[PDB]
């Protein structure tokens, strides 16, 4: 029931995310091809969740296999995020230079997945950063 | 009116994020990432000599500080972005730009705010191939 860490693809098959970001991020964006850091730098593969945020909302084009090699180095959150991912290490201090945080966020939220909740990705700072920039296709700022 | 931030002390200061535009604007690789390099690479000279002559296209904005709020996720500081409300009393939404040396925390609602900009052509075109811009901040003044 709860929305995965993937779940939208291009026509062509590249992952899709989101996030919504702030002026000084997006200038970035436009002009480094890259999603600076900011705490955990969560990616979201459901619009319905970065939507909620004020700023510039953004859909993000990743190479197929993103979160495959994001899962490798992976960690979960808390405990609903450790549930539904049995198979990872549980988060340490110091995830940001090395992992990816999975954290499932917006459980019982209407808007979001029926209320069933869906399953972000943080990037970090490091590897999880580097792994999806080098990666990252394309974005589009929806309005 | 003092100035807040400047384009041309981030160029200095940041010198990282000059390098990769440069870089991202002349790997002929990646045709849909970055600046076209249209009026120079982003911060070189030719760039503020065609700032200048007024060939790149520019806007200039003033108005007071009406809206200091939070936008985007995951951020760690009190507020990134303002609301402006200019004399024809549209709005207008920018990030709290401010250099190393600046403060951040000059900015108040009800100060007076001038902004002034420049578009740089990105080599991504709009879905019906019109040219569309990055919007670049050159210069961002406050009152006290």
């Amino acid at each position: 029931d709860p929305a995965g860490p993937i779940v939208e693809l291009d026509a062509q098959g590249n992952e899709i995310y989101y996030r919504t970001l702030s002026e000084q991020h997006l200038e970035i964006l436009r002009n480094n091809f890259e999603v600076p850091p900011t705490s955990e730098t969560f990616i979201s593969p459901l619009q319905s969740y970065s939507q909620e945020y004020d700023g510039k909302l953004v859909r993000l084009t990743a190479s197929p296999g993103t979160m495959n090699e994001l899962s490798k180095i992976g960690v979960t959150a808390n405990s609903g995020t450790g549930l539904l991912l049995p198979d990872l290490p549980p988060a340490r201090k110091g995830w940001k230079q090395n992992n990816a945080l999975f954290k499932l966020e917006a459980l019982k939220k209407p808007t979001i997945n029926e209320g069933g909740g869906v399953i972000n990705t943080g990037l970090g700072d490091g590897k999880a950063l580097e792994i999806f920039n080098k990666n990252l296709i394309d974005f589009e700022v929806i309005d | 009116m003092k100035t807040i931030y400047n384009f041309k002390q981030r160029i200095k200061e940041d010198p990282e994020y000059i390098r990769k535009a440069h870089e991202l604007t002349l790997n002929t690789t990646k045709p849909k990432a970055g600046l076209k390099g249209t009026y120079g690479l982003l911060g070189s000279k030719e760039w503020w000599d065609n700032l200048e002559n007024g060939s790149i296209p520019q806007k200039e904005i003033s108005g007071t500080i009406k809206k200091v709020y939070l936008t985007g996720q995951d951020n760690t500081e009190d507020f990134n972005t303002i609301d402006i409300e200019t004399e024809n009393k549209t709005l207008c939404t920018e990030g709290t730009y401010t250099n190393k040396n600046t403060d951040r925390k000059h900015y108040e609602a009800g100060k007076k705010i001038t902004i002034k900009y420049a578009f740089d052509p990105l080599k991504k075109p709009k879905p019906n191939g019109d040219i569309d811009y990055s919007k670049i901040v050159v210069e961002i003044l406050i009152s006290e």
